[PDB]
RNA sequence: AGAUUCCCACUGUCCCUACCUACUAUCCAGCGAAACCACAGCCAAGGGAACGGGCUUGGCGGAAUCAGCGGGGAAAGAAGA
């Protein structure tokens, strides 16, 4: 017969592949749309969260109780520092699809990227592809340079760049780098190849990709947590107390006469680690690293306007799981896919964002130093220290 | 020993009934330019009678399910694969010498193609009826690839154009070297018109 | 007595046989397929480090439940397992072997083992309780173990 | 230790689900069974002893396997009480 009483679906059909993710690392699947109007530019960027904190700023916004009074949001720390450009690598445009055409190296590339190529860097002899760079000092190769390139001015029409990150400068255990695509969109090919042609092993920051408060799009892999059930994976409710062969089920399958199942019936398996994509997450602030000039080193990252401490953005005793930050960093809103020590991936935004609160400026009052690890009641060290008084321990 | 065919102006089911038995019989063709294919009947008739066929998808897991293809060349062989025993060894051994390409390959444009009379919309419509094309009609539901199927068939017209002006310059000298030399072959025409090749 | 598959020539080949051996018949049918073509100097490292947990024994045939390891992936297949008394009771046939193979008088390590062979045996019986008053058998599984060396250098 | 209804105190029965622990299951060394089985195992419609795992017309199909799972096999039990 018929159900009697009216209910929405459990879950969504549009993720149905609850696996395990193939890939570590998130992938773009879609880069932003070109026009030869503007000036050259990068669209992705790629980066490694550490933690959360609070932040209170004032409100702008006509029509609303909370006009001109201090709140609080939650955001989290994304550690960027500087990548590293080492090949460019061009696309055709066919019919069945959009097939690449020829890419071309750089001459002296690190060994963090002559890792990423090997699985066993103790046990090989190291032949770090050393045939192709006898490729940029003869005069028999840059003929086949300049033909390469000549052939991707007229025969290209979308050009992505290969760089990879710089794993020296973070407190992470491993020592191998994540090598990524990224489109540069712009004018013609000749303008765009001609930009990226002069940048080749270069250092390229955040702030000549991004500007500030852009809502831009996340793409990262879930947290991980094993082989759930159906309850804590569908959200389902419970049976009743008298059962007998368990609680935590499904109990009608499917029909009688459809003699299979159908493959929607909410079933037991993989939970976490899944590939996903957020879009329009905000960024309030865009810091500085620990730069040494005149002997000593200088750390006012955190210094608002108001408060004006000297104090960075480390919390007291380090972040948990990640260490202290030396680099850079964003500062987005909201939390974030994926764990702790989780590589990220940053991509401006596809659509035209044009509203009354994704225009909002942003003036930051307070950041909080909230060592997590216990209840915080302090902000920095000496506060504490005019604070509790003098020690047994001195 | 290959044949090649466009696909201007033929239907559907008149090419592929020639086709499906020139293929059994032993014969490889190939079918280029099935986008220009057009359908008898009105258009909004052949777009409900094809969304009738994108509803029917297996219920329980539709991946095994119809899989509809979407191009105009999965639905050429889509609808010679109908015309075929595709169970038995003597329909997936016909299968492998066919073969069909969207828009135009640059194997097969330095060649001279085939064209059927037996199924044109000129010949096997009266002309005061409706025809559909059938490349508006993928593009319609769901096909991303016009935009450069059109200029890549641009580009070759521009090459034809010039490779006709070059055989026009050789058939001009041509029919002057044969006006000057005519004196001294005038003896090797008079036993040629006596056996029929020059009238 | 009269083998199974004749040996190309009895001056190089040593011959040794075993009857009513207790143990089961599959585990020692698929660690006597792993054995086949080897040196008789790597057949004794082997099914030592098979003992340890080194290397594994692969299951092609005798597959029902048995989970997967790593290690089989040299051999190319999922599903192996460390047998034990498998590796003991042929091992202690090639010293016999080998014994037999010396004093024929002829050169002990360049042997290439060329032929093993396991047939079933008479069960034995035993029996055990169950519900309701019924009694099932309790059945074992022994066998016979016969194989050939050859000198081949 | 009988059957019905109402109010006080108390409560994870419930809104609405979470977390910890023990022995199990899971993988390994050892020992090691039975119930059952014509041949075997992907689906829609049609006819048909009027609801097929096989025939017909179509959709389609890629070894060998692990943990789960209860829609089906008009499942197993017992010559319908
Ligand atoms: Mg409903
Ligand atoms: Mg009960
Ligand atoms: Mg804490
Ligand atoms: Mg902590
Ligand atoms: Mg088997
Ligand atoms: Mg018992
Ligand atoms: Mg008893
Ligand atoms: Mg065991
Ligand atoms: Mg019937
Ligand atoms: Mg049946
Ligand atoms: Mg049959
Ligand atoms: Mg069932
Ligand atoms: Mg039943
Ligand atoms: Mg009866
Ligand atoms: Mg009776």
């Amino acid at each position: 017969s018929h159900r009697k009483f009216s209910a929405p679906r459990h879950g969504s059909l549009g993720f149905l592949p609850r696996k395990r993710s193939s890939r570590h690392r998130g992938k773009v699947k879609s880069f932003p749309k070109d026009d030869p109007s503007k000036p050259v530019h990068l669209t992705a960027f790629l980066g490694y969260k550490a933690g959360m904190t609070h932040i209170v700023r004032e409100v702008d916004r006509p029509g609303s109780k909370v006009n001109k009074k201090e709140v609080v949001e939650a955001v989290t720390i994304v550690e960027t520092p500087p990548m590293v450009v080492v090949g460019i690598v061009g696309y055709v445009e066919t019919p069945r699809g959009l097939r690449t055409f020829k890419t071309v190296f750089a001459e002296h590339i690190s060994d963090e990227c002559k890792r990423r190529f090997y699985k066993n860097w103790h046990k090989s002899k190291k032949k770090a592809f050393t045939k192709y760079c006898k490729k940029w000092q003869d005069d028999a190769g840059k003929r086949q340079l300049d033909k390469d390139f000549s052939s991707m001015k007229k025969y290209c029409q979308v050009i992505r760049v290969l760089a990879h990150t710089q794993m020296r400068l973070l407190p992470l255990r491993q020592k191998k780098a994540h090598l990524m695509e990224i489109q540069v969109n712009g004018g013609t090919v000749a303008e765009k190849l001609d930009w990226a042609r002069e940048r080749l092993e270069q250092q390229v920051p955040v702030s000549q990709v991004f500007g500030q408060d852009e809502m831009i799009d996340v793409i990262g892999v879930t947290k991980g947590k094993g082989y759930k059930g159906v309850t804590s994976r569908w959200h389902t409710k419970k049976l009743p107390r008298k059962t007998h062969r368990g609680l935590r089920k499904v109990a009608c399958i499917g029909a009688w006469h459809p003699a299979r199942v159908a493959f929607s019936v909410a079933r037991a398996g993989q939970k976490g680690y899944h590939h996903r994509t957020e879009i329009n997450k905000k960024i309030y602030k865009i810091g500085q690293g620990y730069l040494i000039k005149d002997g000593k080193l200088i750390k006012n990252n955190a210094s608002t306007d108001y408060d004006l401490s000297d104090k960075s953005i480390n919390p007291l005793g380090g972040f948990v799981h990640y260490g202290e930050v030396t680099n850079d960093f964003v500062m987005l809103k909201g939390c974030v896919v994926g764990t702790k020590k989780r590589v990220l991936t940053l991509r401006k935004s596809l659509l035209v964002q044009t509203k009354r609160r994704a225009l909002e400026k942003i003036d930051l009052k307070f950041i909080d130093t909230t060592s997590k690890f216990g209840h915080g009641r302090f902000q920095t060290v000496e506060e504490k220290k005019a604070f509790m008084g003098p020690l047994k321990k001195d | 020993q290959v044949l090649v065919l466009d696909g201007r102006g033929h239907l559907l089911g008149r090419l592929a009934a020639i086709v499906a038995k020139q293929v059994l019989l032993g014969r490889k063709v190939v079918v280029v330019r099935c986008e220009g294919i057009n359908i008898s009947g009105n258009f909004y008739r052949n777009k409900l009678k094809y969304l009738a066929f994108l509803r029917k998808r297996m219920n329980t897991n539709p991946s095994r399910g119809p899989y509809h293809f979407r191009a105009p060349s999965r639905i050429f062989w889509r609808t010679v694969r109908g015309m075929l025993p595709h169970k038995t060894k003597r329909g997936q051994a016909a299968l492998d010498r066919l073969k069909v390409f969207d828009g135009i390959p640059p194997p097969y444009d330095k060649k001279k193609r085939m064209v059927v009379p037996a199924a044109l919309k000129v010949v096997r419509l009266k002309p005061t009826r409706k025809f559909a094309y059938l490349g508006r009609l993928a593009h319609e539901v769901g096909w991303k690839y016009q935009a450069v199927t059109a200029t890549l068939e641009e580009k070759r017209k521009e090459k034809a154009k010039i490779h006709y002006r070059k055989k026009k310059q050789l058939m001009r000298l041509r029919k002057q070297a044969e006006k000057n030399v005519e004196k001294k072959i005038s003896k090797f025409t008079d036993v040629l018109k006596t056996h029929g090749l020059l009238v | 007595v009269r083998y199974s598959l004749d040996p190309e020539n009895p001056t190089k080949s040593c011959k040794s046989r075993g009857s009513n051996l207790r143990v089961h018949f599959k585990n020692t049918r698929e660690t006597a397929q792993a054995i086949k073509g080897m040196h008789i100097r790597k057949a004794t490292k082997y099914l030592k480090d098979v003992t340890l947990k080194k290397q594994c024994v692969p299951f092609r045939r005798y597959n029902g439940g048995v989970g997967r390891c790593a290690q089989a992936k040299q051999w190319g297949w999922t599903q192996g397992r460390w047998p034990k008394k498998s590796a003991e009771f042929l091992l202690h046939m090639l010293k016999n072997a080998e014994s037999n193979a010396e004093l024929k008088g002829l050169d002990v390590d360049s042997l290439v083992i060329e032929h093993i062979q396991v047939n079933k045996a008479p069960k034995m019986r035993r029996r055990t309780y169950r519900a309701h008053g019924r009694i099932n058998p309790y059945m074992s599984s022994p066998c016979h173990i016969e194989m050939i060396l050859t000198e081949k250098e």
